[PDB]
RNA sequence: GCCCUUCGGGGCAUUUGGUCAAUUUGAAACGAUACAGAGAAGAUUAGCAUGGCCCCUGCACUAAGGAUGACACGCUACUCAAAGAGACGC
């Protein structure tokens, strides 16, 4: 249903929010993906998210070290420094 | 509290109700004289393994930080949590609703103490 | 809302996947509250237990066959033995000479 | 910050720290200990 | 360089005098010495100088106050508070074990490295519905 | 051998008298996990694996426990 | 306990006046897993890791031994953080995918 | 990368005189004479252009496995493997200070370039920094679970980089005394570390492996490959040139920028030197760079220079893009 | 208690301090007892180390000694198979 006609059509299934999203002018408890109602304190590693938009397992590489501590985890870091997609200009300078 | 007795070989487990009371006898009756002349040996008691004191020990923990617990929560959280009244069940309903009906706030939101806070607070 | 259903001009359903993450757990975080089923648990514990009754019969039967003696005795306990059966097989190639003038009761 | 009950009469505070006049004859205070190393800081991957 | 100290131990007055020995006492927890911070009382007639009993490191990983050792938020003896709400922190307590613990718990917050209302409400869901 | 004997003889006879094990300058190993090293959190949870173990410590049984051809031509 | 008292004094005076025999490891953590004690076996595992970080065979039986006993998601901690440690080594990859 | 051209390396004196192989190798600032510290216990102050024997000094019991002249003060420091680090005033030519503290045999010895600190390793698989005038241990920088063979010193952070023999390398924030990265690329025991003197990068030598990395990122710049020998040492010119020295005595000269072996060499062993005897154990260009001292296994102080008479048409760089 | 005062007033001086003296139940130890019988693949034996949840004497935490101070000596599947040929096999 577009704009502006959902009045009284109340969605049931993600698949009925469009892509997803919930729509402002309906009042009804409305979830675009699903329900998160209660997790009984599970210790796991929260999973988070790098800078891609992808899943993170450097997150077990950094477990127990501090922020501004090195750490090479990925295989990036074996690529040599001028053949990385990163740059190609780098100050070799004292 | 209570006062086990063992006189097949004569040995006593006194519980009080107080640290103050348990200690004040223990250390009042150290070496001091029954009817006959013995001297007696008063120490601190090992727990108990049956089951039942284990059990009634534990429960008076729980009872112990239930207490302190309603006392630092406010009175209104302790009833719309306690769900035994009714009314305290249709409170918690309206007040953890805010609109948009069947929402049903979570406990992290619904009941979150702070200085601005979302509840009638106290 | 992963999966859209489509149907093409030629008139078949098609499942698109919006994400990448139906085939493979990875960029999803669902992968974290998978929980595997106990036929296949059990199976997976099945097949360590039969790795290690099968090393166990192993070690019986090296220590069996190792207990059985085949000539000379030039040892005084066990590990003088293994010790001895591992001098045999890195040298015997190469004290062979010796090893006939023993035989012998002569010459090189 | 909040405590234990509620707040009853003042509460910010004033504080006057010294240190404490120690004897100068008094040898130090506790035996020291032969504890183990603890464990170490945790290993980064192996990138070989 | 500051006790951590609740109100109901810091006397009466707002403006207080604090003394400070560097490893003035062992930890009563831990068995390490530590900085003593003792202060004055509510009255001139026992000069006991109330004082702090447990380390920084123990008050900051059993969250206690340092003087009477119970509990920063419900103000409980320490080990109802384990008991009840359960899990949290047990915590070793035997002869090398005990500062071996410490010792490793120091090292990591020096380097850096590091819900207790929620398990308080399901301590009361546990008890509203319990029977005997 | 001959001190657990005496010691399960006693026992039966009504009399319990526990010995000092605690030797100086030794570690008694049963009183607490020594130097313990928890597994590190990965991304699944381990809560009612962790209670399932304890569950299992706790009612492991002590009663199943106990230690202590052809001829010579062809060869 | 006094049984259990004297193989752990023997273990773990093992330990002290050999830590890089591996054989001391596997067998104190072998000896805890048939008590049916696991914490005390995962302890024994995670400091022989301490020790001998880069292992593979440390690494196997530890994750072996939790396999044995259906810890699934412990063990799977145990995998990820095989590979995270050991990137290059392909057994470990292969026990994970097996 | 296209690599400069760089003139051949060819041997020039060979001086005999230790009765132990040499170790250690240390230019004055002034460039004016070496010190060899020795196997057979002695620190020898050669004159550096005419090779001479100026002076024998003997103060360790151990093979002397390190030293250093300070470029601010009148002393020369060493470290030997009987766990001693010392301070000579060569004003006096006597041992003035002593900083006591390794468990075990003292492998490398580095200053401070900017203030006055002695950054020490060893066999005790640790890193020591000490103070030069209270001989105080002010830091013990731990983490390492072998043998710290080799250590550079740094104007800024990582100020310390060492590398050890269980085969990591750690660079070490000097004021709080512990470390800020981990590299962990080599495959064996990293035995030589070098810092280029104009650009922010360094070089880590195993067996087989030289591998270049930029400072303060650790971030893995390239990778001297093709000398399948373990590398004793490493020297950087200021014409950027790495000298990989061997164990087997093989020697490399690379271009620092690009990685491309300009040369490689076997160094020859003295009259009377056994096959197993020919190894490079201890090398440094001078202050000018156009000499490389090595230090050899065969007891002997070689010095190397570069021809001038070859062209850079008599020896092109065969070098092929891919 | 003194001191000043225009006799209204004011001034000088300002918060010490470790359960108490109280010996069982907040922690000290040898001797003594029954003993015991000083390492290196026969016998007798000089030692010097190594590692530390083992210490002791010593100023030595940059000697030396304590039987070479002692401890050490136990336990032992688990990165794990492949081909070939046999079976009133199934
Ligand atoms: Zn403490
Ligand atoms: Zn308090």
């Amino acid at each position: 249903p577009p704009y502006p006609n959902r009045a009284g059509w109340r969605p049931r299934a993600p698949e009925d929010f469009g892509d997803g999203g919930a729509f402002p002018e309906i009042p009804v408890a409305q979830y675009p993906w699903g329900k998160n109602d209660s997790s009984s304190k599970s210790n796991a590693l929260v999973v988070q998210v790098d800078s891609e938009g992808k899943v993170d397992y450097t997150a077990i590489a950094r477990q127990g070290h501090s922020s501004d501590r090195i750490i090479h985890a990925s295989f990036k870091d074996l690529i040599p420094l001028r053949q990385r997609a990163e740059a190609g200009q780098i100050d070799l300078s004292r | 509290e209570r006062i086990r007795v063992l006189n097949n070989r004569g040995v006593a487990f006194i519980t009080y109700t107080n640290e103050a009371n348990a200690q004040f006898a223990k250390e009042a009756m150290a070496h001091q004289s029954l009817d006959h002349n013995e001297i007696l040996n008063v120490r601190w008691a090992t727990a108990d393994p049956n089951p039942l004191a284990q059990k009634r020990e534990q429960r008076r923990i729980e009872e112990q930080a239930a207490e302190a617990i309603r006392r630092a929560l406010p009175a209104e959280f302790v009833a719309e949590i306690e769900g035994k009244d009714p009314e305290a069940r249709k409170r918690r309903k309206l007040e953890s609703s805010y609109g948009l009906e069947g929402y049903e706030a979570p406990d992290a939101v619904h009941f979150a103490r702070g200085p601005n806070a979302v509840n009638p607070r106290g | 809302g992963t999966l859209d259903i489509i149907e093409t001009e030629d008139g078949e359903m098609i499942a698109v996947d919006k994400d990448g993450t139906f085939f493979s757990t990875a960029n999803a975080t669902d992968f974290a509250q998978h929980k595997p089923d106990k036929a296949a648990v059990d199976r997976l514990v099945a097949d360590l237990r039969k790795a290690e009754e099968a090393s166990l019969k192993r070690r019986r039967e090296k220590l069996a066959k190792s207990g059985e003696e085949h000539g000379d005795v030039t040892y005084i306990n066990e590990k003088n033995k293994q010790f001895n059966a591992k001098l045999a097989r890195f040298y015997n190639k190469y004290t062979a000479e010796i090893r006939d003038s023993f035989e012998r009761g002569t010459m090189v | 910050s909040a405590q234990m009950g509620n707040n009853t009469k003042k509460q910010e505070r004033i504080i006057k720290i010294v240190e404490r006049q120690r004897d100068p004859m008094e040898p130090p205070k506790f035996k020291h200990k032969k504890i183990p190393r603890g464990p170490p800081s945790p290993p980064p991957p192996v990138m070989h | 360089d500051f006790p951590s100290v609740c109100e109901n131990c810091l006397p009466e007055n707002p403006y207080v005098k604090m003394l400070k020995e560097d490893y003035g006492a062992e930890c009563k927890l831990c068995t390490r010495p530590f900085t003593v911070f003792s202060w004055a009382g509510d009255g001139r007639a026992h000069g006991r100088k109330k004082r702090t009993n447990i380390c920084l490191t123990c008050a900051r990983l059993k969250n206690a106050c340092q003087c009477c050792i119970m509990d920063l938020q419900f103000g409980l003896p320490i080990v109802i508070r384990d008991k009840a709400l359960e899990l949290i922190a047990p915590g070793p307590q035997s002869e090398i074990n005990r500062e071996y613990f410490a010792q490793n718990n120091e090292r990591a917050i020096e380097e850096g490295r590091a819900k207790t209302d929620e398990k308080a409400r399901e301590l009361l869901r546990r008890l509203a519905n319990s029977k005997p | 051998l001959a001190a657990l004997q005496k010691r399960r003889e006693l026992k039966t006879a009504g009399i319990n008298i526990k010995i000092t094990t605690r030797k100086k300058g030794q570690m008694d190993y049963n009183a607490d996990i020594p130097f313990e090293k928890k597994p590190a959190p990965g991304f699944y949870d381990t809560t009612e694996e962790i209670a399932r173990n304890e569950w299992q410590r706790a009612h492991f049984d002590p009663k199943k426990q106990q230690v202590g051809g052809p001829s010579a031509s062809l060869q | 306990k006094e049984y259990q008292g004297r193989k752990r004094r023997e273990f773990e005076d093992y330990i002290r006046r050999n830590r890089l025999r591996l054989q001391n490891w596997f067998q104190y953590a072998q000896w805890e897993l048939e008590q049916k004690e696991f914490a005390r076996a995962r302890s024994i595992f995670e400091r022989a890791l301490d020790v001998h970080p880069n292992n593979t065979q440390l690494w196997i039986r530890y994750i072996e031994a939790e396999l044995k006993n259906r810890n699934i998601n412990h063990a799977r901690n145990l995998l990820d953080r095989a590979v995270t440690r050991l990137p290059r080594v392909s057994k470990l990859w292969y026990k994970y995918v097996y | 990368p296209r690599p400069d051209w760089h003139p051949p390396w060819k041997l020039m004196r060979v001086i005999s005189g230790h009765l132990g192989w040499v170790r250690a190798l240390a230019v004055e600032p002034n460039n004016q004479w070496f010190a060899s510290g020795a196997g057979d216990r002695t620190i020898k102050i050669w004159d550096l252009a005419s090779g001479q024997l100026r002076l024998t000094l003997t103060g360790h019991i151990s093979t002397v496995r390190g030293l250093a002249v300070s470029p601010r003060h009148p002393y020369m420091f060493s470290c030997g493997e009987d766990k001693m680090v010392k301070c000579w005033d060569l004003e006096t030519n006597k041992v003035i200070r002593h900083y006591h503290g390794h468990l075990s045999g003292v492998y490398t010895l580095k200053l401070h370039p900017t203030l006055d600190v002695l950054v020490t390793g060893g066999r005790d698989g640790v890193a020591r920094v000490w103070d030069m005038r209270t001989r105080s241990n002010v830091h013990v920088l731990s983490g390492h679970t072998g043998t710290v063979a080799d250590l550079v010193c740094q104007e800024a952070d990582p100020q310390v980089i060492t590398g050890s023999l269980d085969s990591t390398v750690r660079m070490w924030d000097l004021a709080a005394g512990k470390t800020m990265g981990v590299l962990t690329h080599h495959k064996k025991g990293v035995r030589a570390l070098v810092t280029h003197p104009t650009e922010f990068t360094f070089a880590t030598a195993s067996t087989g492996s030289i591998k270049q990395w930029k400072c303060p990122e650790g971030a893995f710049m390239q990778n001297f490959e093709g000398h399948n020998a373990i590398i004793n040492t490493l020297a950087v010119n200021d014409q950027n040139v790495l000298f990989s020295g061997g164990d087997n005595g093989s020697m490399s000269f690379w271009d620092w920028k690009s990685g491309y072996r300009f040369q490689s060499l076997d160094t020859t062993a003295q009259p009377g030197s056994l096959d197993a005897e020919l190894g490079i154990m201890s090398s440094t260009f001078d202050m000018s760079g156009a000499r490389l001292i090595t230090g050899e296994a065969d007891k002997t102080i070689k010095i190397w220079k570069e021809d001038t008479t070859a062209t850079p048409e008599t020896h092109p760089i065969e070098w092929k893009p891919s």
